[PDB]
Parts: structure tokens; C-alpha cells; sequence
RNA sequence: GACCCUCUUAAGGUAGCGUAGUACCUUGUCGCUUAAUUGGCGACUUGCAUGAAUGGAUCAAUGAGAGCCCUACUGU
RNA sequence: GACCCUCUUAAGGUAGCGUAGUACCUUGUCGCUUAAUUGGCGACUUGCAUGAAUGGAUCAAUGAGAGCCCUACUGU
């Protein structure tokens, strides 16, 4: 289903595409935020993954058309639903 | 210099470059058998071992030479006249390069019978003999037994001119070890097959002398096993951190163990003290991983170290700042935290494993019973079938609670029992072990019960939500799951259990009177399934 | 048959009587060196390899020797055309016997610096071909490498005519097996004196399956060692009993290590369940000392592996009667008693050691950390300074009251508060444990007092004196000496142990706070010793 | 003090007087009786180990010259020994 | 030429690297490379006057950068 | 020639040993011992008709016990 992952194929990743420029360090953590973006993110609205990076910081569902801020590279950011369950606490509390 | 190379290789790896190489700097190649061949086609002029000593050679493909006062040349010293007097003789050669590794023995079961006959008539004899030769040459002459080092030694030749002391000796310890290798393999196999003996010859290399023991004085090493399967304390990155001991080496093997034998999973840990299991839980983050393992434990705690499956970050190095932890076992390690750690306390060994979590790849494991030593195979069995004599069957939501346990469990030393409860639904967390208590009962009176309801208490407390203690407990008092390593004694005992509410018991299969057991968990409904797995383990 | 043999023995023991033997069975002697000279000076005629090789002769003692293109004909058939012809071709002969041992390799330590040069240089390059080769033939040649052989070979050659395969196969091996030897010294000494990483080899040789391990499908298999070291399960006889596991061999050998540590003297005795010596004692006539350990565990207890210090006897055998047990080892029992319990019981893994009063003969232990095998030097070491800092003080009387702690908190699972007090006429046996659990204090949190008292109780309860259990406890109890693992960490514990009426702890010295140990030890009154020695057992 | 005591001269002991005759056990048990009753016994008189074995079942002190009668094999036996405690502790309880 | 003191007017070079693009003495000593090499490389190094973001060591890939060698090629 | 049944009118030879001082066939087959051996020893063993205190196997030492072989010796 994915590419041939040779023997040593498996450790640039997207990075591939800079060749032996710029140090494995910066070309790892590269290539995992590359991973992490291009992860399927489920849609708040319909519950699918089906959201994708339509820009810096703008997201969108390809289903029912729900756009809206994020994170730069994710959809969901771990203040976001830090400030989220606290105010569904909040709110199932009262 | 190094101008003759006498290269019968059995394996042809490398050969041709190496081969090459030399003939560029000259190094007349005086190879037969296989070698010769690959060779002469290549392009690299090599001479037949045929006109040096004295009388040619026999059946190519491992036999070839075995002459005395030839071998003797090479041997050591080809230039303090006693020694070197056997390279010279009667056109005998004074060969100073040699390499010759041993293809590896095995016996290869043909489909009508063993072929022990072939498999005894294809052990090199030739082979280590000029090998072990040039090797005991820890003076002039070269030996490369390993094929894999052929770049290193060209490399020195090139640059410097001759080769140097530090890898001659290198290069003649590697080649008698191998030649011990081989001589090894000839032994276990052929002692089994031909007799019927075990022979378990072991081999323990990057010796690492350590701190000591239980005596301050009781030097002891942390010998490196050889061994590239995959997850091994010996091949780690200590980020920063004093040599740890022999304490903190066990202590590892338990916590990687036990995390490993969750299988991973969604984020989870496994911390460790006093090699007894102090945390284990799952999560959907290290946070929540993290504090969902250490939760179960508020005595030990102090002085335990963590093993991930994820990253360790700051977000939870809040609270653990200051939980005193010797060591850190994390996959993945936060620049930031690391930082941290590095300064705040010392004793943070930050031993983190390059991705540690693999796939084992040992399969056997031993215990030196001073007098001998076992070999417990790898086993990772998690049950047997999924039944509850007990009529009243496991919800999906504890047959997850016991298929935990039984992870733990099987990864907790036994005689205890482990009374893993769920601290975030779908998200597992221990909350009773009992390290070897005399009795099964025992354990559960002075484990199990009362850690629970303690650690039950500091959650409760801790987190301060509506419902009050008791009732916060009542809630998922008899939800508790516990497999402990296998059968409970008797049923008046899991009602003991059932008496602290707890009407969720895992019970394998076979108790001291499992028909009266299974009688009692049914009338009481306690959800009593049969996995059936004896974990017991010690 | 054999017609004729090459006796180039490094060692030349006993070699003069195999050579009359086969001399006087026809068997030409082909020998060089060493050997040829003894014979020929004990009138055995015996011809020079000169008369079958083009070789001459040059430092006879060692290689000098070797067999190219030839060795092919002993090789593994010496009368297979194609093997056979090769050695015999032109004046060389058809020997179908070679005995070649080789002299153990040793580096030493010179006046000077370590003697390297002539050290290695004895390296026999032609004895160990001559080996491989000879060895090879698992048919044809009948390989002779251990001096401890020429009997049987003789008798069977004498009587019979041809050495049998079975023979034949275990010579082969057996010689496989010395040269295997050879090489790992080659590399052990060499990776420890010319580099640094040292390389420790392992001792695991004839080996047995046992019945499974801790679960039905977790096969474990004791490897016995060929080190004929001294006390050890490898040389212990199962009179009777079915075959000991895992967890037998494991129990029984951490027992055998217990009872080893008071070293002869003192009449003693053990018992353990799940590795934990739970029921030391010494006293007089066993029989006390026995049941006091009973009365120590009685719960757990059924099903342990007492491990005496000498002969059993019925007095015991009797009150044993009942009180299962997994094994009963003991240095040699008494015909009556051994009937006795063998046809009355029938589970009783009965295993005495053959002479087990004795010097252990090793000092070294090897954890398995999955790819790392230590080395711990093994020492039991009571204490390194008797330096009793505390105002009270202990008398030499009290002194053996503590000295019985680390006796056995050694020999024993730690982080236990072990109570080792008085019993029986001057003679302490340990009283509590503490069961390695959480932190140190957590011992006597939960034992201590646990224990201690449990064991009184029982006593109490069956004799029923008039000093009710308060005063009964408090008899021995304000006289008890804990010299718990080694340095207690604070201050309020020690006043917790003062609590239970022991004014008695020791502590090694130097934990969270000395000083206010020793300010709390004085205030208390607990007097506490500061021997050193911590005792874990690792 | 003792004999040269071989590389393998250990064993015989006393039974060494048999040679190759009847046999290892019957030897070793022999000489196990000839060692126990060799051993010094403390005199419950004096209390100094000069009770020496006079005929079979008599033993005399060599010091005071009390003379008694014990075990064939040795002045004091555990069934002789128990009723002597029994009796003391029955003293001692009145 | 290790080790207690010094001279210490704050301290007295840790890891490394070392005749260096830094070494005056200097064409330093040795080994390979040559018939022969103030050269190149490697090791040693008594560092006139190396050394850790005055950043130290090292380095795959890259380079109209700077040296030395082999091969092929040739009117150099 | 293993394995379910049998015939089982109690059961159907376990450990061992085996052509035996027990093996009829028989001078059984093979190896050593000899030029050649109904022999001795070893192995195999389809045990006419071995086998566990009708005691099985084995055995150092001992033996005016019974066989076979080597050496020395000799009018055998």
C-alpha cells in the first residue's frame, strides 16, 4: 500500500526530498512534523478523518466543509483541549 | 611492508575491492581454491597458493593446504630469525597479509534425514589453522578474519603506509575469537545430534567494568552480549549519568520487560523500583500514561525510574520534579527536559533506549543457579481461552481490565495479588501487586485490598470531586479487576474480595478446588473468567 | 582397529602405558618430541614423524607439525579413497589413532611486566590441526585428546578389537570440545591483557530438560557444569521424589547458599518458599532448630525445601509427618529415616547432597540481563568495622545476637527487619523478615512485629505460661537485636523498632542522617551497631 | 597432630584395618560407631572429657573414677538424655 | 618525570588536538611514498607562542578552494 | 513391525540381560584374535525354553575354580 521501504529506505521519510543537505537531526524533526500533519485528523463536526491543512494555521473538512484555526501543523493543540475539558468540566460541574 | 596476501576467504564478500586494493599497491596475491577464480575474472592478477609450500593443494572449496613450517612463517614474528626461518625455506613465502574467515557450520536436516554425514565433512579444517597462525602474530603479519573490516585496514595501509599495533591486535584477538566461534558451533551441535548432550556455550563480550554490588567492593562487569536482535540495555544512550550499577541494570531488564510485554500499546509506561512493578497503565499520552502508573504506587515511589513506550516530556516532569527517579527509559527525550533533568537532580541517569520498543528477538533467558544455569525460553503467552465457568461473564469493558492484568501480572513477580483498576476507562492502571507473601490470602490481606482502597483514597482526596470517597469507590468496587498470578486458593478467599466489594476475579484454570471456586463466583456473580494462563511469575 | 598412532601429547601423562599397550597390539608408534623421547627412553620403539611428513623438526614442544593436502586421509574417513589416500601418500602412514592434548594456555605475571612475548608465543598451532582433523573422522580414526581416556579405549581395543562408534563419536567430540576450550583461553586472556574489553566465556555443558517452567509452556532445562567446583545441585542424588522443576532447582540453590554461610560448626538448618528463606536456624540437635523454622512460616511453609546442615533423623522425620515439603536436602541422611519418609510420603523430592560440609568452590555469579552477564565476586563479609557508635553499646553476647542478621539477611531476601534473637540455649535463630517491600521502613511497617510475634504467639498459645502475651512477648522482645539490611535510613523507624520493645537494632551506618541515627539510638535507647556490611545478596 | 592424611587417605578411617573386605557401607558405618565412641565425652561429674569405654555398655572417668553404665557405642543416649530433661523440667515445674 | 610546597599578588589547561594554515629552534625523530623528496600522509611530540560558542575535536555530501600520490594521456 | 481388537477362562515381561554354565535350529551373522579356530572376547539377537530376594544386572579384592590369548621357558 505505501512505497518500497527498503532495507534503509525507512528513516528520511518526506525528508528525502533534501538529499544529504541540512543534518539528520533537522531532517528527523522535519519529517515527523511532515507525519504528524499528514496524519488523518477526525473532523469535530462530522467525526470522520477527513481534515486536512488548507493553510498556516487553517484547516478543513473535506466531507461537510467545517473550516476552521488550528494549530500551524496540527489540527488540535494540547492547550486547545487542555482549555476545552476544563470548561466541559466547568460546565458539567454546574 | 605487507606485499604478499594469501586470501582464501571462504565467504567472497569484499574480496574483489580488497583484492584489487592491494594489487594497486602491489601486494602479490597468492590465493587458490574459490578466491583464485573470482579473482583471475575480475581483473586482479592472483598467483595459485600452489608454488610456495612445498607441495601443492586438495579438494578446493575448504580443505587446501596445512603445512608446518609455512604456517609457522606467517605464525609470529616473520623477522626474528626462529620464527621467520618458516617463511623463507625453499621458496616458502613470507606472506604478511592473510584473511580467511570460516564459513559458519550447520547441519541442515535434509528432507531424508539429517545430513550429518555431509555436515561433518564441510567444517574447514584448512581455514583456522592458517587463520589461528597469522593471528598469533601479534608482531609483523596481518590477519582479517571478519569479511566486514576489509575498508579499515585498506584505509590504514593507504594513508599511513604499514599497518599499526592497535589493529594488528585487534584484528588477531577478533581472528582466534572466531576461530573459537566456530570451534564452539562444532561442539553444541554434533553433541546434541551425534550424542545427545547440550552443550550451552555462551560468550558475554564489551566487558564494562561497573560500581560493584551488593559489597561496595563486589566488582562485577556488565558484559555486552553480542547479540543484534533489538531491544538491550548493553546498545542504549545514556544521555548524561554516573555508571550505573548492577540494581539499576536488573531494575531495567524488569520495567523494559514489563513494558514490552504490554505489547506498547496506546502511550504507556511501566515504572520500576526495587525490581518489583511500581507502575504500570495505558493512556493516550504520557501525561496521563505516566501519572496513571505511578498513581497505583504512593509508598515505594521515591527512587524508582521510568520505561516508556512514547516521549517523556516537561508537561509531566512538573509533577515528577522532585518524585525522586534514578533512572528514565524513554524512546523519544525532549530537548527541554532533558535539560532540565540534566541540572534539577543529578540522579536522573536519563538511560533512554534508541526506539527501544521492538520486538525482543531473544528467545531464551537464564538464571545462574551457581552450579548451573536454566534456559527459560521467551515466552509471551497472554491466555489460554477466554471463559468464565462463573455464569456471570466478563462486559467487554473488564474482559480489557483482565486482559491487562494479565500483562502485568505475568510481568510482576508473583506469590502477590495484582489488582490492576481502571483509572481512565479504556485506560488501564495497576492498583494492587504483593510481592511473595506465604500465603495467597495473606497477600491479598496485606496487598491487593489495602493498597487499593489507600491508593483509591489518595486519587479520591488528591483530585477532590463531588462524590464522596466512599461512594467514589462503591462506584467501581466490584469492577475491580484482578487476575493474580493464577487460581486463587479456595473461594472463601475471593470472597474475602468480594468482601471489599471487589466481585471481579480472573481465575486461569485449575484451583485447589475449582469446582467449589467456580460455585461460589457464580452465586455471588463475581465475573470470574478462566484465561487459564499460570503467569506464576518469579 | 587401529594399526598405527600419533601421540603428540603436550601432557605426557600416562602416555608411556597406552604406548606399551598398542605396541604390543602391533600399533606402530609414530611419535615426535617430547613423547617419542619418553618412549624410546622406556623401551617403546616408536618411529619420527620425519618417516611420514617432509617436515623435519624445530622447537619441539609445541607445532613443528602440521599435514596439508594429507591430513585429507585420516580426515573424517581414513578408508574412504578420496579421504583415505590423502595421508599415507609417499612414506607417510595410515594412522588410525592420533592422541594430541594441548598444555593449558596461561599469561601469568612476571617480576618484570607481564611475560606476553614467550607467553603467547606457546600458542600449538600443529596439536590443534592434527585435532580438528583426526577429530573430523567420527568414523576411521579414534581421536584420543583427554589423558583421562587411555583405559577404556585400551580395555575396548584389548577385548572387543574396534573401537565402537559410540565410542568413537564421544572421543571426536570430546577433542572438538578441548580445542573449543583452547581457543575461548586464547581470546578470554589476550582481550583482558593486550586490549582492555574482556571477554567472559560461560560453563554450560551436559545438559536435562526439566517438566516445563512457570507456566505449562515456558520448557526449562538445567545445563550442569563440568567445574567440579564443590556443593552444587549438578552433583545431588533424588533418592527418591518425581523430577525437580524450575522453581525446585531455584529455592534449593538459594537454601544450599543460606545454610553455606555459617560454615560448618553450629548445628542449622532452612526452609523457603517462592526464592525467600523464610526459617533459619542453628541451636543443637536439629530437631528444635527444624520445627522453630515451622513455627517461623507456619502458613506458606507446606511445600518448601528444608535444607538441614547434616544427617536427618526420625525424631523430626516424625514431626515432618504431614507438613509437606518440596524437597529435603541434606550433606547425607540415615537408612531408617530415608525408608521411613520415602514410602510414607510420596512427593518428597528427597535430594541430599553428596558431602556438602564443605567448601563451596566458587565466588562469582552471573546475572542474566538480557545480553549482560555480571560478575559479582561472592562474599558474605559479616562486617568490615565493629564500630558501635551509639551510647549503648553491645556485649559480645548481644554482638552474636546482631551478627545472626546479616548470618542470614544475606542468605535471605532483603529489605526484611531481620529479628535474628534467642530460642533456644545459647543459639539465635532469625525471628521476623520483612519481605522486600517499598521502602526499608515499610519492613518493619508490616513485619517486625509481624513475625516476631506470630512465632510467639504460636509458642504462647501451645505452652500457655502464666506471663500472659503482653509480658510473654515482651521476654524476648525487649531483648531482640534487628540488624535489618545494612544502613536504616532515619530515625523515627529505629524509635518504631525501640516501639515493639526491641531495644536492639544495627545499622550499618550512614544513611539520610547518621548523626540523628546515632542522637535517636541514644535517646531511644536502641543499641545499634554500625557494621558496614550491607546485606541484599546481589 | 593426626596421621598423614593422604590425597585420598580419608575415608577408611578406622576401618582401614578391613582392607577391600566387606564392603563400603558396612566399612563406613564402622567406622562412623568407631569415631563417635573415640570422641571425647565430658564427665558429669568433673565435667572434663575423661569418660572412656571400659566394656561394652560400662564407661569410667579417668579423673575421679565414676564409673557407669550408657550405650554400647556411647556413654550418653538422646532416650536417656530425654528422660533425664523430662524429669528436670517436672522438677523444676515443682 | 609524576608527587607535599611553592612563585601562587583570581586560577594554573579539563575533554580533546598537536612540528598544525599555529612549532622559532627546523630541512625536529621514525615509518610508507621516490634511485634520490626542506614534500604529502601516519605516528611521536619538550605546545618559542593549542584548547573548548575569543568555540575544541571530527565529519558524509558539496567546492572553478589549497597540497601530495597512482593511472590514462600527451610536443610540457 | 510398532498400533485399536482379540485368544484374554488373574495378568501378559517393567528395569535389565541375552546364541548365555540357559539358544533346539547351531559350527546362527558380523568384527578382533589364527595361514587356517564347532574356540575366546565384542556387537547383533527371531529369548525352542531369560528376568528381578524362584532375586535381575554388575562388580574392586580374593580363588589349588572354569575357558581363551600374549610373553618367557623348556625333551611336550
Amino acid at each position: 500500500m505505501a512505497k518500497k521501504f527498503t532495507k534503509k529506505g525507512r528513516i528520511s521519510r518526506s525528508a528525502g526530498r533534501f538529499g544529504p543537505r541540512y543534518g539528520r537531526k533537522d531532517r528527523k524533526l522535519v519529517a515527523d512534523l511532515e507525519e504528524r500533519m499528514r496524519a488523518p485528523h477526525v473532523c469535530t463536526k462530522c467525526a470522520r478523518p477527513t481534515v486536512e491543512r488548507i493553510g498556516t494555521g487553517i484547516w478543513k473538512c473535506s466531507k461537510c466543509g467545517h473550516t476552521f484555526a488550528g494549530g500551524t501543523y496540527i489540527p488540535y493543540t494540547s492547550v486547545g483541549q487542555t482549555l476545552l475539558r476544563t470548561m466541559k468540566n466547568i460546565a458539567e460541574a454546574k | 611492508m605487507v606485499k604478499r596476501a594469501l586470501l582464501s576467504v571462504s565467504d567472497k564478500t569484499g574480496i574483489t575491492e580488497f583484492a584489487r586494493g592491494l594489487e594497486a599497491l602491489g601486494v602479490k596475491i597468492i590465493s587458490t581454491g574459490g578466491t583464485a577464480k573470482i579473482l583471475r575474472d575480475a581483473g586482479i592478477e592472483v598467483t595459485d597458493v600452489s608454488e610456495v609450500t612445498g607441495y601443492p593443494e586438495m579438494m578446493g572449496g575448504r580443505v587446501k593446504t596445512l603445512h608446518p613450517r609455512i604456517h609457522g612463517g606467517l605464525l609470529c614474528l616473520r623477522e626474528s630469525k626462529e620464527q621467520m626461518e618458516e617463511a623463507e625455506k625453499e621458496d616458502i613465502s613470507l606472506i604478511d597479509l592473510v584473511a580467511v574467515n570460516l564459513y559458519p557450520f550447520e547441519i541442515t536436516i535434509s528432507k531424508e534425514g539429517v545430513e550429518l554425514e555431509e555436515a561433518i565433512e564441510n567444517i574447514d579444517i584448512g581455514g583456522p589453522t592458517l587463520l589461528r597462525s597469522a593471528a598469533k602474530n601479534y608482531r609483523s603479519v596481518t590477519v582479517i578474519s571478519n569479511p566486514s573490516d576489509y575498508g579499515h585496514v585498506l584505509k590504514e595501509l593507504r594513508s599511513s603506509g604499514i599497518i599499526s599495533d592497535k589493529t594488528r591486535a585487534n584484528l588477531a584477538v577478533k581472528a582466534f575469537r572466531h576461530t573459537a566461534d566456530y570451534d564452539a558451533a562444532i561442539d553444541t551441535y554434533l553433541s546434541r545430534t551425534l550424542l545427545g548432550e547440550e552443550v550451552l556455550r555462551l560468550k558475554f563480550t564489551d566487558g564494562v567494568k561497573l560500581r560493584y554490588g551488593e559489597n561496595w567492593h563486589q566488582s562485577a562487569c556488565f558484559y555486552k552480549d553480542p547479540g543484534i536482535e533489538g531491544p538491550s540495555l548493553a546498545k542504549a544512550v545514556q544521555l548524561h549519568g554516573k555508571e550505573l550499577s548492577y540494581n539499576n541494570y536488573v531494575d531495567a531488564d524488569n520495567a523494559l520487560q514489563t513494558v514490552k510485554e504490554l505489547g506498547n500499546a496506546s502511550p504507556a509506561v511501566a515504572i520500576v523500583k526495587h525490581n518489583n512493578p511500581c507502575g504500570l497503565a495505558t493512556g493516550d499520552t504520557l501525561l496521563q500514561a505516566l501519572q496513571a502508573a505511578w498513581d497505583g504506587d504512593p509508598i515505594s515511589a521515591y527512587g524508582s525510574i521510568i520505561c516508556t513506550n512514547e516521549t517523556f516530556d516537561l508537561e509531566a516532569a512538573t509533577f515528577l520534579n522532585g518524585k525522586f527517579i534514578e533512572i528514565i527509559l524513554a524512546p523519544d527525550f525532549k530537548p527541554d527536559a532533558l535539560e532540565y533533568l540534566k541540572n534539577k537532580s543529578e540522579n536522573l541517569r536519563l538511560l533512554k533506549l534508541p526506539e527501544l520498543r521492538e520486538v525482543f528477538g531473544t528467545e531464551y533467558t537464564y538464571k545462574y543457579v551457581i552450579g548451573g544455569m536454566l534456559k527459560q525460553s521467551r515466552d509471551i503467552g497472554i491466555y489460554d481461552k477466554w471463559e468464565s465457568v462463573t455464569e456471570v461473564s466478563y462486559p467487554e469493558g473488564k474482559r480489557t481490565l483482565s486482559e491487562f492484568c494479565l500483562k502485568a501480572c505475568k510481568a510482576t513477580k508473583s506469590n502477590a495479588v495484582i489488582l490492576a483498576h481502571e483509572y481512565e476507562p479504556g485506560y488501564f492502571m495497576v492498583l494492587g501487586m504483593g510481592a511473595g507473601q506465604p500465603n495467597r490470602v495473606d497477600s491479598i490481606r496485606k496487598l491487593a485490598a489495602t493498597k487499593a482502597v489507600e491508593n483509591l483514597k489518595v486519587i479520591y482526596e488528591r483530585e477532590q470531586p463531588a462524590v464522596a470517597f466512599e461512594e467514589y469507590c462503591q462506584k467501581i468496587l466490584s469492577e475491580c479487576v484482578m487476575a493474580s498470578d493464577a487460581f486463587f486458593p479456595f473461594d472463601d478467599s475471593v470472597v474475602h474480595a468480594a468482601e471489599n466489594n471487589i466481585r471481579y476475579i480472573v481465575s486461569p484454570g485449575g484451583s485447589i478446588r475449582d469446582n467449589e471456586v467456580i460455585a461460589t463466583a457464580n452465586r455471588l456473580g463475581i465475573a470470574m473468567v478462566f484465561t487459564g494462563m499460570r503467569h506464576f511469575l518469579h
